[PDB]
């Protein structure tokens, strides 16, 4: 119902824009949006909480924003290691994080 | 409501027990020479004595009678590279202490000066 | 610090119900809720429910009301800010539809507005 | 001028001895171990103590260093329906003090929080 | 910078000196009954009685917590007829305190009252 995005890339130095949307059901002004960085089969990351809000640790590069209607995550200066599939989720403060369908990048 | 009592909220987050300030302010405080007259006498001196040193820090930051004063010393983030809310709504009074302890004297000095410099500033500012 | 050591990755058939295990270390087990994490093949990454080592309560998906098990042990105190907890999984009429690879993830903060949310998770453990 | 002296005032009304506030608050606060020193011993630390119990609550209240500090909690009518010129220029702060007894400990509870609250909201306020 | 020490600056002018005011601040305040005992806690309750004693006069003045305040309390040049740049960039404030020492009981009067009338002042201007 989260409806994220296809997929995309770009190249070492440029930039990436993940997508996530959805209806009235999961989306947006009253939910939280969190990116997760999540390679298939593995143990997954949190990139960002709170629509923007990083982690400890995450790089700056990483930037979360959230219109009224769709959230983004932005992937700024890439490297190699950004060759993983992310997930957005929505979330209340008493509830689960409905996560999204993903996105390759 | 909640009235944890002294020190009730140790174990809450600093930004849950940075509510219960009063709690622990009011209970900072409150002759023959025999072993326990002797032993009272010391109690009395001592509780005085570390009620007014803090008192006295308090006094030379321009935080007389303030819970929660704020200051102009901005956060070296070489103390302590947490984020709000990893601070307020995570740690405790009690383990923040702990990793902000080498740097507590530190802190200590850049609050006394802004403190002294201040109100030379404010003497300028009314010399008109 | 912190970490979520899982059970073994055997494999059982459908009409089973299997116990998945998460050892917690290197932090309070009672400060954050457990949440468990279902990455399946035939359909997205789902949440299954949270339940908290503190207060005993738990909160699960719909998808999973009436079909799962959540449990947790009382910590075990290794210094005053560190201890060592387990939490369990189970799952009631269960099929071949379910198989994925299973993660145990700790709460993000102790108060706000992001308290639950999956932050530190297990290395996963693969099904049937 | 008049100049009642310490205490001079104490058979006066509480509006006229409200104006004589600093003679009764300089007077105060102003080693061999016989029974006079002792004696005398015990009258210098009871002094101390008996001043900075005051101070303490003059400074979870607010009003550090004010002989006449205004708060924000408002008069319940239950402690005294009495009115204003009935009481300033009526009665003497001695016979105040013994109508009002029964409530000076609800009094210094609301005078307490009100301040706790208030240094929370100007923290809030100076946040942007 | 510079940084003297305690007392550094007591040979140094008035307007020097008086930027160096937390070093002196800070060094205002920091049981067995045996004959170094008895001597020691002698000098304890001596440091605290002579350290309120100062923040008492601090108080009925209306600089609690301040190490410069202004006052309303014009100089009667009767005091010294000096000039400011003749003070601060040539006297010290041991030769100072010297030439002063008669009128000192006369400024702490004028200084108390000038507290207890603003006070006074200030609960009428928010009467309203
Ligand atoms: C000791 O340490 C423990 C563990 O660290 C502390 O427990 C944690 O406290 C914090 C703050 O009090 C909790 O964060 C809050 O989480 C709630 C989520 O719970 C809500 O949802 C439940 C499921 O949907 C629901 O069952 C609850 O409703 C009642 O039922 C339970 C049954 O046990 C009952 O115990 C509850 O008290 C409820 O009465 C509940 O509604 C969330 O709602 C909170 O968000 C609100 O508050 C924050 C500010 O706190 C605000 O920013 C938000 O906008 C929102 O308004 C908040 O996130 C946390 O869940 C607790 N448990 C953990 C971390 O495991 C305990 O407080 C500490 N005590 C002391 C004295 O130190
Ligand atoms: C101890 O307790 C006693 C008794 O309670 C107190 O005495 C009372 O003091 C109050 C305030 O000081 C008095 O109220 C004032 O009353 C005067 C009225 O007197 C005037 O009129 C007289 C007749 O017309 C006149 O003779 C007076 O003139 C002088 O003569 C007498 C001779 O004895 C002399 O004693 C006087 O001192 C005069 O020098 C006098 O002018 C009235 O004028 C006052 O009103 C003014 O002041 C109020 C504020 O106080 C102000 O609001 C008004 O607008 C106005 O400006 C005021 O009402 C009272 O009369 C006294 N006697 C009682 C109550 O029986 C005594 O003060 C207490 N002392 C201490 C130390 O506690
Ligand atoms: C103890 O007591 C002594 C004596 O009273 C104090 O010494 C006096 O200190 C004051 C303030 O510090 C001095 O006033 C200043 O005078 C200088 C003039 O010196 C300048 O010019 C020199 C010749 O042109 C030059 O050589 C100097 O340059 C360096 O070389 C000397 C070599 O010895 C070195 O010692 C210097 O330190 C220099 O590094 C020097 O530049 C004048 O420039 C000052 O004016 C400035 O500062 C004032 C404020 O102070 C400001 O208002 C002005 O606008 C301007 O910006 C200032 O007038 C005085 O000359 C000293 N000597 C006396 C009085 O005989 C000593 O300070 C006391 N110490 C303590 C701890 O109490
Ligand atoms: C932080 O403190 C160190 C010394 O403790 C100092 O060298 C550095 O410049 C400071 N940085 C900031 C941003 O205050
Ligand atoms: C404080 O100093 C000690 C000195 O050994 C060091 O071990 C410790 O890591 C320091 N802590 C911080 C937070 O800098
Ligand atoms: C979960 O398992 C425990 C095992 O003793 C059992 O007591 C409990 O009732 C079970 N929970 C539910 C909801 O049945
Ligand atoms: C006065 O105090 C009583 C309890 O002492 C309380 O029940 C009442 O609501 C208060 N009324 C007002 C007007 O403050
Ligand atoms: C205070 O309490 C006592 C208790 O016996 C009572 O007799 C007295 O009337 C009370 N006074 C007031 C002013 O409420
Ligand atoms: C100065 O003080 C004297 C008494 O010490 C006084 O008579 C005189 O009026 C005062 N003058 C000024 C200008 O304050
Ligand atoms: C202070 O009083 C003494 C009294 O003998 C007098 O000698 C001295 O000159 C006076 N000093 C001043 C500055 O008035």
């Amino acid at each position: 119902v989260l409806t994220q995005s296809a997929s995309v890339s770009g190249s070492l130095g440029q930039s990436v824009t993940i997508s996530c949307t959805g209806p009235n059901s999961v989306c947006c002004s009253h939910k939280s949006i969190s990116w997760y960085q999540w390679p298939p089969g593995r143990a997954p990351t949190l990139i960002i909480y709170e629509d923007n809000e990083r982690a400890p640790g995450i790089s700056p590069r990483f930037s979360g924003y959230k219109s009224y209607w769709s959230a983004y995550l932005t992937i700024s200066d890439l490297r190699p290691e950004d060759e993983t599939t992310y997930y957005c989720c929505s979330y209340t403060h008493n509830s689960g994080c409905v996560f999204g369908t993903g996105t390759k990048v | 409501a909640v009235f944890l009592g002294f020190l009730g909220a140790a174990g809450s987050t600093m930004g849950a027990a940075s509510m219960t300030l009063t709690v622990q302010a009011r209970n900072l405080l409150s002759l023959k020479l025999t072993v326990w007259g002797i032993k009272q006498l010391q109690a009395r001196v001592l509780a005085v004595e570390r009620y007014l040193r803090d008192q006295q820090l308090l006094g030379i930051w321009g935080c007389s009678g303030k819970l929660i004063c704020c200051t102009n010393v901005p956060w070296n983030s070489s103390w302590s590279n947490r984020n709000l809310s990893e601070i307020w709504d995570n740690m405790t009074w009690l383990q923040w202490d702990k990793e902000i302890s080498n740097y507590t004297q530190i802190i200590y000095g850049l609050l006394e000066e802004s403190q002294n410099q201040q109100e030379k500033n404010e003497q300028d500012l009314l010399a008109l | 610090q912190g970490q979520l050591v899982q059970s073994g990755a055997t494999t059982t058939k459908p009409g089973s119900s299997v116990k998945i295990s998460c050892k917690t270390s290197g932090y309070r087990f009672n400060f954050y809720h457990i949440n468990w994490i279902r990455q399946t093949a035939g359909r997205g990454p789902e949440w299954m429910g949270w339940i908290s080592p503190y207060s005993g309560d738990k909160n699960l998906a719909p998808a999973f009301q009436d079909r799962v098990n959540m449990t947790t042990d009382t910590e075990v105190p290794v210094t005053s800010f560190t201890s060592t907890g387990a939490a369990y999984m189970e799952i009631r009429n269960l099929t071949s539809d379910d198989t994925g690879t299973y993660f145990c993830a700790k709460g993000l903060l102790r108060d706000g507005s992001s308290t639950w949310l999956p932050y530190l998770w297990g290395q996963g453990t693969l099904l049937t």
